[PDB]
């Protein structure tokens, strides 16, 4: 896929989304999700999207809570 | 800002069974939410004691990283402490767990989000949420 | 900097004994000496159920306003939830508040004093002392 | 560590502390001790056998611990 | 996390990210990947099958790791 | 001996020397050290007067400094 | 959240040996690793005395751009300095740029990555993986 | 604002023998003066190793309380890594934590305050103070 560079603006550190995949010109405003060395752009509003229709937990996860008092 | 502290039950059951009714909530209600530590650590056992832990645990991290998590402070727990007191001889059982995050929900004054009120039924003073 | 963290079995231990043997510990350790607010909160609730809880409260506070109290954060419940597998896959128990106050200490590399070394042996990179 | 400077408060000479050097907020009473022309600060009623002398807890303080198992 | 907002800059659509989600200032360049109406940035060659499939050492790397003993 | 009270001050938190303890007016400006729960107090460019008259490390404290190549 | 500390040895046996074993290893818990300033210092060292000291440098900066450094710091420094001690009061050597990363990881309780155990193993209160 | 870093040496010198003509020198240059975290280490072993451990700990913490305590970092790293080799098969040896005090030292432009001279002599590019 393509890439990118970094630059420095107001003392942050942005990016130039590329022209092949630019955001809908309705995302005014952008919630940024830190996980790891990687960040996730959700438009506001739909900031839960990515983690929901993205990947998923072994079926196994936990079947029980195994709080005490049960 | 803050205004909603989801429980454990309710993150298994989201993390686990990925709800479309909760999505459209967690969209909503983004900035408003958080966890106890507490509730942190039941997350971290289940993806640990798991056939996948890496797995699980990054998309326990994918989670978290889009909630708050609170320190579990003094505020808490003297709240818990005087909740468990409110309970002990005087009336019903609440897991110890359970019973960190309602002192600390009530700690803040947040409200319990949840899918199970059964036993959140039982503390006083703490307003609750169903969102299953 | 600290050092020690104090269980809550030697909490009360010392608060309800005040014993001589601990009084050298406290006075050679004095501000290197730590609980966490687990702790905390299992010694409120011993005394708001008590039959004089401002009173023991009162001596609750004493002991507290002496010690460093650390608030249970992400870094203690990720450890807690490390033990709590690392337990489990072992068949080894531990009381779970004794589990959260073990991984809080290993989070921060603490020390855990206690006199009830038999379970806390149990847990994995953790290292204990009975000042008992 | 951290410097400051003296001033002419309540009548009296007193000092700051910036953040850096700044006490627990919950030590609301403090002992001064001269040495030499250095002056100590510490917290009041710290000391361990204080408290070890003070008031007991009732004998009903553990019926038990209430750990669950 | 951390919110924000869309820019029109160097004739393209860029974002800040604030310190608490700011990049370690190492990372000169990033892979931006689509997913759904949402975009993933993450360092690029990052992957360890791209360094461990790439350029070797030479054998002289340790005649010995040289710690006292 | 004498004791004393803590207070707010732009935004810090002072403590009113007596009277009876209150340091040479040549004393303009002071070091503040932080060791535990205790605060010392000293004269610019005298700071290291106290750590020096006052209390000692154990005589045998390390006789050997014992890093290798020794 | 980082949770494995890659000691020196393992670190030139995977720049060495590029071992399979070690990539599934590295693809699993990528993210998760990190090394010390003092295994910085080690490696940058094995370049340096090399006869293509460019070139190999620049095969240790490669593999370092994919791994947080951590700074040894006060609490590094204060972990190595009991581990000297708990060490000396038992005779078991260790050598002295590994009772550093040794008090580094046990400092965070980090788990160390080594595959030299029977030393690792010498430390009191610390994790040992042998991922080789 | 920063311009001398201690050794381990004037250090212990100073820790253990309390020297007049020191103390004139440190109220003189207060501010301006640092150690390496590698040198805290080393301090801190000297009291846990002690018989008065508690004892020396506090005269330790009095002492550094005092002063800027450095993380020893990957400038530092990267140039201990460049002494060891200027001197690995080129020169005369140096210990290893001494090793680390001088590129730290070089890492950030401080002169080197010392009452023993002979082995940082060795090390290019590094200016060098005797305060015995």
């Amino acid at each position: 896929h393509m890439e990118n560079t970094v630059f420095l603006s107001n003392r942050s550190q942005p990016v130039r989304r590329p022209k092949a995949v630019a955001l809908p010109e309705n995302v005014k405003r952008v919630e940024v999700i830190a996980v790891g060395r990687t960040r996730i752009i959700t438009p506001a509003g739909e900031t839960w999207d990515e983690w929901f229709d993205g990947n998923s937990v072994s079926a196994d996860f936990m079947d029980n809570r195994e709080q005490p008092g049960m | 800002m803050l205004k909603f502290m989801l429980d454990t039950n309710i993150c298994i059951f989201t993390i686990k069974n990925k709800p479309a009714s909760v999505r459209e909530r967690f969209n909503l209600n983004q900035g408003r939410m958080c966890i106890s530590s507490v509730t942190l650590m039941e997350v971290i056992y289940g993806a640990e004691k798991s056939q996948m832990p890496e797995r699980n645990l990054a998309v326990i991290e994918g989670f978290v990283s889009r909630i708050d998590v609170l320190d579990y402070d003094a505020a808490a727990a003297t709240h818990t402490g005087q909740i468990r007191a409110e309970l002990a001889l005087q009336g019903r059982p609440v897991g110890p767990f359970d019973q960190m995050i309602a002192g600390h929900a009530r700690s803040r004054g947040l409200i319990i989000v949840t899918n199970n009120t059964r036993e959140f039924e039982r503390v006083g003073g703490l307003r609750i949420e169903d969102w299953s």
